[PDB]
């Protein structure tokens, strides 16, 4: 999936 | 520079984010209810919304080859149950009076079966509307203690189930 994470 | 998720905020690099594979938007996994371990499990992502319009429509998209398949596959499938057995076929006219004379749009499986072989239907729609006109009509003609009624209300319960995940 497409994810944006720290 | 840009709001996003249902919450309407910018980007908080601090916190998680999924983006939809249908609407491109961006979510905060928080707020869609997936968090960061589980989004490592699946390929697309599709939001909440999204997510209901696609099962709002599968019932109204265009039957493809696969699908016309799968309705003869569920076809047989109703066919072979117990409590099909007063569905399989029209009503004999010579045999019940009063039948045809309040019923004018009867439905059984073959007749459906038939429909399905020349693509009558051409949407899920229109063959689940055919399907619940054979248990409606069947709960309409008969008491609700008889073995009629009763069998309309078990094979429409095994259809339900046996229509999941089917698009
Ligand atoms: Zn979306
Ligand atoms: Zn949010």
């Amino acid at each position: 999936a497409r994810t944006k994470q720290t | 520079t840009k709001l996003y998720c249902i919450c309407k905020t910018p980007y908080d690099e601090s916190k998680f984010y999924i983006g939809c594979d249908r609407c491109q938007n961006w979510y905060h996994g928080r707020c869609v209810g997936i968090l960061q371990s589980e989004a490592e499990l699946i390929d697309e992502y599709v939001c909440p919304q999204c997510q209901s319009t696609e099962d709002a429509m599968t019932v109204l998209t265009p039957l493809t080859e696969k699908d016309y398949e799968g309705l003869k596959r569920v076809l047989r499938s109703l066919q072979a149950h117990k409590m099909a057995w007063p569905f399989l076929e029209p009503v004999d006219p010579n045999d019940a009076p009063d039948y045809y004379g309040v019923i004018k749009e009867p439905m059984d499986l073959a007749t459906m079966e038939e429909r399905v072989q020349r693509r009558y239907y051409e949407k899920l729609t229109e063959f689940v509307a055919d399907m619940t006109k054979i248990f409606d009509n069947c709960r309409y003609y008969n008491p609700s203690d008889s073995p009629f009624y009763q069998c309309a209300e078990v094979l429409e319960s095994f259809f339900v189930q046996k229509l999941k995940g089917f698009k």
